[PDB]
């Protein structure tokens, strides 16, 4: 429901949902339209207060303007950014290898103070790349996703450590800004209060207080409660503000002579001025919230203050003393406690608009440096904003962010789930956040403040586990960058329908119930004591009126890819992590059916991903073809929607779109009008439903291998289309110009048969490994030919052929049909790089059957390669005569704790066969909580068990005991879920019943045709002469240290020597080995490897006299 | 001891090279911070890629093309100074900066 | 796949040792008394100074 | 005195003189161990040691100009200190001070960086290499095999055993010579599997 | 003047002279002004008309203004692999060309050996198959005591013999 033409998927769920799932690309689109300053953002911010908001671009231009030279006689300031329409639409940008962008215009203004003159222009600032309707960027023709970054927010961070020599609690502070110099405040093993101002040595805090200008009477009056402060005031042996400033200056800038004004202004121009220190709006907000300084005041003047420094030291000494509350004079009370730096109220999120804003700010700093620099040279009253402004650094900053950055990534296009999960990703690493090797084991953990904000399950399993996560389903992001999650407000024990979005601090202040606690039909709790979540991750039982919030749903804590695993709470967390990560490696198949047992997430994850065509406005379908759908709206006007037929995605797969509407059908707004890569009738469909048996079978499924039927090869069940793109270009050389032609040097007319009369293949032609695709030739020059070659040319009459053949050929192991050619030319005014006269792209598509070595999976972490593809007739078959389609091994299930796959197999059999609960003498006791019209189902019913609220084991037992016969009255699978099978080879019945059912398996993008390589002799490196590495070359395999130790442990001196000399490095021995194999002789003796000679020349060039001695 | 490295080694000795060792290994002094010509892409004389110091770029040719076969093997061209020999000696000849 | 050339040629010849062109040896002397031998071709004019 | 006598006795008991710790000439590594290659498309790529050597030559030539010009000692000492720091950055970059960076604030790779570490000469190229006659694929279970047997896919075996099958194709008169035998193996004629 | 001429001499690895650095800086200023005052990256025709040169000279200057990339930079993101591990040495011995040339030398020597002695000697001394030095017809004529036109005539008749299918079938595959 709520989607206008959705298929009827009956749900096993028992609880009502108060809040619908949000837009699942809001994390991208809301941030970028904040950065623009869209009217949609402006009214959405006007809804949440009238706080006079400013966009990201206006914020950067306001904090930059006005730019003034040293004399103060002239100023340049910016205002009012504007965007034109985009230069070309998204499909044209992708087709023509362009960037989807819009021109940005700002209003610059120049003031000459001594006369009074306003010279105002309108300055073009560059082609700003725009975000499409799905949260992506088309940068140079490719679709890119900017990933949000998890960082530590600026603020004050109090913490304590316990000593191990004296066993004292040593408290400390760090106040860390964005863009500034740090300062700390320790309390050491002696009773002293220190300062390490800007990572210098140490000094007592009274030095810093006197340098700020505090007398000892003032210090005693303020810190009169602290014996620590009294002792460190007495033991400092430095009295006087000038003396303290001298003591600071003597170590802060060592070597510079202390002048009085420089010493007096060093502290102010290091911290308190907006040039070199500005903790941001978030940092000022967090400092004011921690110390309680300004309660309701709007956040401005984001530099540090002396009241902030004195409040920090006062907080530190009261924390060391052991109090729990304090108040600064002129503020509110705050609790006194230490800080956790991994807490999600201290970890913020630099989203896409903020990352682009930082790069704009970096570019405009260089622009204003050049503004001052050429403002001093040029004659005044002759200059104007377009003579002051050089926009080339801003253009280059945005360009080098969008290409070659860590957080601007190639979009994951395997299926719609990969695409939707690449957005909504929170990566902790990148430029400005922690590394991978230098990251501790404490930031890779799941913290109790991730509940509802980050998913505990979905994370990589490689060396990135914990450093990349995913947003939860209901989570929002603050104006400041903090992740919120919604809660239902409960008052006097009655759960109302107010939804409040709480960040992790306010959640720590309250006590939050659980979404499945019982409710007496008006909101009032049924039980007397409710299970809750308290301040520190404590889970208790409190009285029912102590509660003041409640989760909106179970599965509030999970993400999109994790909410699609049925029966998740019966799987262990390792196998759920694997299942969620393998779900976004499935390939699009040629037919794509939807699961029998799913959760309810598959529809919304398919509409929100965007590979489905959705009717924007209601109408009636006027004309359908395979290329377009044109609907005629209710007021005259029509609209046609082109489909994307057989388009290569970023990873080689196919991106077909198929209409699913008839030619007179009435559609509604929001109704799915055409399918996508991996969807069936509008909902995400990544695999196929296959009949499974859970026996072992003759060793062919030993240790996660898999046996398949040959029906899945004959009937094209698991068959997929993969497209490859090959590119060549013909540019100018020193000796002439390369050209694309059929008149190649000496090759036969056999290999020139499929080439049209410009040297490109014909569309539809089958290509093998080594076939010419584009015939190119380059000018060679003049060389000296061998006497043997000259004699052969004189015998056979051939000429010199002053051009050298360098064509584009199909690489090793590839084939397919040529389906498309895209040629760009210099003379037709296509925008090619300098030098290139022509560029040709050929598309070769092939259709891949399933074969052994290919990797399949289910949704519960059960992967495995195919070991055998049996014939149909030697497969275990039911008493019907029906063969099974896949055989999975028994030994792999119970030691992995993923019996969600077994309960899915049972429910899938019941959904295939259908059922009918016998409510003759009333409803049976196990079906008392079953929703009505789950009390019968037709064959091939689609059902849905949601994640933490689904079908119970009592319900699966009952539905197994009532299920429909096949064609005769023959119930083939008994009340345990087990069937009697026959052996396909011997013919005898298997002696015990076997578990059968329908599991939804999917085919993963780890196919054999990409994995296999071999090499006898190929390319070699340049400095050291060892083989290159990789399948993209020919590429050798590496024989490293551990393999050498295995050879030495065996005792294989000759095998090891031959591997390390005449198979890598011995340059004159490689050729003699080849010649000796071909002539049939004995393999010769090895020589010195070339890497040893390179080592000796590097040791000699470090001035070391290394020499080899004889005897 | 051995310098061509035919594999009868007994020892490998390391030590500290003096200036006489350095300017005895060297085949010539490099005295320009030049690498190749920007137009013809051929090495510059006395530069970091010089053929008179480090040996020729093409097998058995000099720099000016005056001597171009194995018949002239081991002689030095009287014009450009490039010894006509193999091109793989540019992995073996050192130079020095004074 | 990146493919680059250090701009030189590799010839396929048999490195013989017998039928070689005649050479004459000059001897030069720098201003600190060092001495060097330069093998010039036999039919070639020996220069007056040489950069050693 | 014990810690001093280690290095004083090292210089005594050998034939080393301690004068080799100060440099009067700097050796220059051969050119093809620091090459300048021309890529596809006319672009050049070079090897980060040419920049360090060029800094040494530039500052040395300018020092010769200042000494023969007769400049004051402030200028001459600043030039000598710069020459010393450039030779230090050639041998070991970032050991003393800030490293010399290239474009993009990336530090240049000096002569001691070619030797040290997991990616240096000793551990990357000498104790373990990449090898010819070498393949890789993905394993499946072979329960019909004996213990001394493996199943090798024929498309991998044809590439590993390519010179042996070229020799045998010539020997059985399926090919006239090694060139046409290599063409038969590359185009995968039906005689190739019988020979393999 | 000293700072600017030194920067022209010493800024780049491949040294461009001072006058070419001056026209590169001129083209840079012209291109910046046209991009600012046009709202679009100018064409080579617009640059060549603003700077009074031909539209191919603009491309020659713009391709001389390219700086080398580094062989020692990490081309990956996680594998810590440099650029120089991806560049195939396009001038190494291919190890099957080197043995094919050997077998071609042997086969060509066999086919020449099954002719007559003086007829094979004429072709070997003509094409320099023994010492790499192709002599002329008068040199071979004074070698065998014959005249130049008779040397040319017997050379033509040996080429007619060697163009036979019975000789050239074993050598057709080596081209
Ligand atoms: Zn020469």
């Amino acid at each position: 429901n709520s989607v206008p033409g959705a298929p009827n998927r009956v749900s096993f769920a028992k609880l009502r949902e108060p809040l619908e799932v949000p837009g699942l690309l809001d994390v991208q689109t809301d941030s970028f339209e904040w950065l623009i300053g869209s009217p949609r953002w402006r009214e959405s911010a006007a809804e949440r207060g009238d706080v006079n908001p400013v966009g990201g671009l206006e914020e950067v231009l306001y904090e930059l303007s006005p730019i003034e030279d040293f004399s103060g006689s002239m100023s340049l300031s910016f205002s009012d950014p504007r965007f034109d329409d985009v230069k070309a639409p998204v499909d044209e940008c992708k087709d023509k290898d362009m960037t989807y962008a819009a021109p940005l215009f700002v209003t610059a203004e120049f003031i000459n103070n001594n006369t009074g003159e306003i010279k105002s222009q309108t300055v073009f600032m560059g082609d700003f790349p725009m975000m499409t309707e799905k949260g992506t960027f088309i940068i140079n023709g490719t679709e890119r996703v900017v990933v949000s970054q998890l960082v530590r927010s600026p603020g004050v961070y109090f913490d304590e450590t316990i000593d191990k020599s004296t066993d004292k609690t040593l408290h400390s502070v760090k106040v860390i800004p964005s863009r500034g110099a740090w300062l700390e405040f320790d309390v050491d093993k002696r009773d002293t209060v220190g300062v390490r101002i800007d990572r210098k040595r140490r000094q007592p805090v009274t030095v810093l207080l006197k340098a700020l200008g505090w007398t000892s009477e003032q210090i005693v009056e303020r810190f009169g409660f602290s014996e620590i402060m009294r002792s460190t005031l007495e033991k400092d042996n430095t009295v006087g503000t000038d003396e303290a400033l001298l003591d600071i200056y003597r170590k802060l800038r060592p070597g510079e002579p202390p002048t009085k004004e420089s010493a007096q202004t060093l502290l102010e121009n290091l911290f308190f001025k907006e040039k070199r220190y500005d903790l941001a709006r978030v940092g000022r907000y967090k400092v004011n919230k921690k110390l309680g300084l300004h309660v309701g005041e709007p956040i401005t003047s984001s530099t540090l203050t002396e009241e902030d420094v004195v409040a920090t030291i006062e907080y530190l000494v009261r924390l060391h003393e052991g109090q729990t509350t304090m108040t600064v004079p002129g503020g509110v009370e705050v609790p006194v406690e230490t800080d956790d730096i991994d807490h999600f109220g201290n970890r913020r999120l630099r989203t896409v608009g903020e990352l682009i804003q930082n790069q704009i700010r970096v570019g405009m700093s260089r622009m204003e440096r050049v503004v001052r620099e050429r403002m001093t040279t040029q004659d005044v009253e002759a200059i104007t904003p377009q003579t002051l402004i050089n926009i080339r650094p801003v253009v280059a900053a945005i360009k080098e962010f969008f290409g070659t950055s860590q957080l601007s990534q190639f979009m994951d296009q395997n299926n719609p789930l990969s695409g939707l999960t690449h957005k909504r990703r929170l990566s902790a690493l990148g430029p400005g956040g922690l590394s991978r090797e230098r990251a501790g084991l404490e930031v890779r953990d799941v913290h109790p403040s991730h509940y509802g904000r980050m998913c505990p399950i979905e994370t990589p399993e490689g060396p990135n586990i914990g450093l990349i996560g995913s947003l939860s389903v209901y989570a929002r992001v603050n104006p400041f960058g903090f992740i919120e999650t919604p809660y239902r407000k409960v008052v006097d024990g009655v759960v109302s329908d107010e939804i409040v979005y709480l960040t992790a601090d306010e959640e720590d202040r309250h006590v939050v119930a659980q979404a499945n606690s019982p409710i007496d039909a008006d909101g009032r709790f049924v039980e007397p004591r409710v299970l809750v979540r308290r301040k520190a991750g404590e889970v208790e039982y409190v009285p029912s009126s102590e509660v003041d919030y409640m989760d909106v749903s179970p599965r509030q804590m999970v993400s999109v890819a994790t909410a699609m695993i049925p029966f998740l709470e019966h799987d262990d967390a390792n196998r759920a992590l694997m299942g969620a990560n393998m779900q976004r490696q499935a390939v699009p198949l040629v037919r794509s059916e939807a699961p029998l047992v799913g959760t309810g997430m598959e529809l919304r994850a398919a509409i929100d991903a965007g590979d489905v065509v959705v009717a924007e406005e209601s109408g009636v379908i006027e004309e359908v073809s395979a290329d377009y759908i044109t609907v005629m709206h209710d007021n005259g006007t029509r609209r046609t929607y082109r489909m994307r037929k057989f388009a290569r995605s970023n990873h080689g797969t196919c991106a077909n779109q198929c209409p699913i509407v008839d030619a007179g059908d009435r559609v509604e707004a929001g109704q799915v009008i055409a399918d996508g890569p991996c969807t069936d009738d509008g909902e995400m469909a990544l695999g196929k439903n296959l009949l499974v048996a859970i026996m072992p079978w003759e060793g062919h499924n030993y240790e996660d291998a898999i046996i398949l039927s040959n029906r899945l090869v004959e009937e094209d069940v698991l068959t997929s289309i993969h497209i490859e793109e090959h590119e060549i270009d013909a540019r100018d050389t020193k000796l002439g110009a390369e050209e694309i032609t059929r008149d190649i040097p000496n090759i036969s007319d056999e290999v020139l048969a499929d080439l049209d009369e410009r040297g490109i293949v014909r569309i539809g032609a089958e290509v093998r490994d080594g076939d010419i695709l584009v015939g190119k030739v380059t000018p060679k020059g003049e060389t000296e030919l061998t006497p043997e070659e000259r004699l052969l040319r004189a015998i056979f009459g051939e000429k010199a052929r002053e051009v050298r053949d360098t064509s584009l050929k199909v690489p090793h192991g590839e084939s397919g049909k040529v389906i498309g050619i895209r040629v760009f030319s210099r003379e037709d005014e296509d925008e090619l790089p300098a030098g290139v006269n022509e560029l040709v792209r050929v598309y070769v598509a092939q259709k891949r059957k399933i074969s052994d070595g290919d990797k399949l999976a289910g949704r519960h972490g059960n992967k495995g390669v195919i070991g055998k593809i049996l014939p149909v007739e030697d497969m275990p078959f039911l008493a019907d005569g029906t063969p099974v389609d896949i055989i999975l091994n028994t030994h792999g299930v119970p030691r992995r704790m993923n019996i969600g796959q077994i309960l899915e197999t049972h429910l899938g059999w019941c959904a295939h066969s259908g059922w009918k609960v016998d409510a003759a003498k009333g409803v049976p006791d196990w079906a008392a909580r079953l929703p009505d019209e789950l009390l019968e189902a037709q064959p091939n019913a689609i059902v849905s068990t949601p994640v933490f609220d689904g079908a119970q084991e009592a319900e699966l037992q009952g539905l197994l005991s009532c299920t429909l016969p096949n064609r005769d009255g023959d119930v083939l699978v008994d009340a345990d879920g087990k069937a009697m099978l026959f052996d396909g080879r011997s013919g005898e019945p298997f002696p015990y019943p076997v578990t059968v059912g329908y599991m939804y398996i999917m085919k993963l993008h780890h196919l054999v045709d990409d994995k296999i390589h071999a090499r006898s002799t190929g390319p070699y490196s340049m400095i050291t002469q060892q083989p290159l590495g990789g399948k993209a070359q020919f590429g050798g395999q590496r024989f490293g240290e551990m393999e050498c130790w295995a050879m030495q442990a065996y005792g294989a001196a000759y095998t090891l020597q031959e591997l390390l000399t005449i198979k890598s490095d011995d340059t004159v021995g490689r050729v003699k080995v080849y010649e000796a194999i071909v002539k049939g002789e004995n393999i010769p003796e090895p020589g010195i490897p070339e890497s040893f000679k390179v080592l000796l020349k590097e040791l000699q060039s470090l001035c070391l006299n290394v020499e080899v001695l004889s005897s | 001891g051995a310098m061509l490295d035919v594999n009868f080694f007994d020892e490998l000795r390391i030590g500290l090279a003096t200036a006489e060792d350095i300017r005895q290994w060297s085949y010539g002094e490099v005295k320009k911070p030049e690498t190749i010509n920007y137009r013809t892409l051929k090495p510059e004389k006395d530069g970091l890629f010089c053929e008179k110091i480090f040996g020729p770029t093409r097998d058995w040719e000099c720099y000016c093309g005056k001597y171009k076969r194995v018949r002239f093997k081991g002689i030095i061209c009287e014009r450009c100074g490039v010894e006509v020999t193999r091109a793989k000696v540019r992995r073996e000849r050192m130079g020095h900066i004074e | 796949v990146l493919r680059g050339s250090r701009l030189g040629a590799v010839s396929y010849e048999t490195d013989r040792n017998h039928d070689l062109a005649p050479r004459q040896i000059a001897r030069y002397r720098t201003d600190n008394g060092e001495e060097f031998e330069v093998p010039f071709a036999d039919d070639a004019e020996i220069p007056g100074t040489w950069l050693c | 005195a014990l810690k001093r006598l280690k290095v004083v006795a090292a210089f005594q008991q050998s034939g080393n003189s301690p004068m080799g710790m100060v440099l009067d000439a700097v050796p220059v590594i051969p050119p093809e161990l620091r090459p300048m290659v021309q890529l596809d498309g006319g672009r050049f790529a070079t090897s980060d040691l040419n920049d360090l050597y060029r800094r040494v030559i530039n500052r040395n030539n300018r020092l010769k100009r200042l000494i023969d010009l007769g400049a004051p000692e402030i200028i001459v000492n600043n030039e000598k200190r710069m020459l010393q720091e450039s030779v230090d950055a050639l041998f070991d970059n970032g050991r003393r001070g800030r490293p010399v960076t290239g474009p993009g604030n990336r530090p240049l790779k000096s002569l001691s960086d070619l030797l040290k570490g997991k990616q240096g000469r000793f551990r990357q190229n000498l104790l373990g290499k990449r090898v010819d006659y070498s393949g890789r694929s993905v394993i499946v279970v072979g329960p019909q095999l004996k213990l001394h047997q493996c199943g090798l896919p024929k498309l991998m075996a044809l590439e590993l055993f390519k010179p042996f099958v070229m020799k045998r194709l010539v020997d059985l008169n399926h090919a006239q010579n090694i060139k046409s035998a290599k063409r038969m193996v590359e185009r995968q004629r039906p005689q190739v599997w019988d020979v393999l | 003047q000293a700072i600017t001429r030194a920067m022209a001499d010493q800024a780049r690895t491949i040294r461009i002279p001072v006058h070419m650095v001056e026209v590169i800086n001129k083209l840079g200023r012209i291109q910046r002004e046209l991009l600012q005052d046009l709202g679009r990256e100018p064409t080579p025709e617009e640059l060549a008309k603003e700077m009074d040169i031909t539209p191919e000279k603009v491309l020659e200057i713009q391709q001389y203004a390219r700086e080398p990339i580094s062989l020692d930079q990490t081309i990956g993101d996680e594998g810590d692999s440099q650029l120089g591990d991806f560049i195939e040495d396009s001038e190494a011995v291919v190890a099957v060309d080197a043995v094919s040339f050997t077998l071609l030398q042997d086969q060509l020597q066999s086919v020449l050996d099954t002719l007559s002695e003086r007829e094979a000697g004429v072709v070997r001394l003509r094409f320099g198959l023994t010492d790499g030095q192709p002599r002329t017809l008068d040199e071979i004529g004074q070698v065998y005591g014959v005249t130049r036109e008779r040397i040319r005539q017997i050379e033509s008749k040996t080429m007619s013999k060697l163009r036979h299918p019975s000789r050239s079938q074993v050598l057709r595959d080596y081209l």
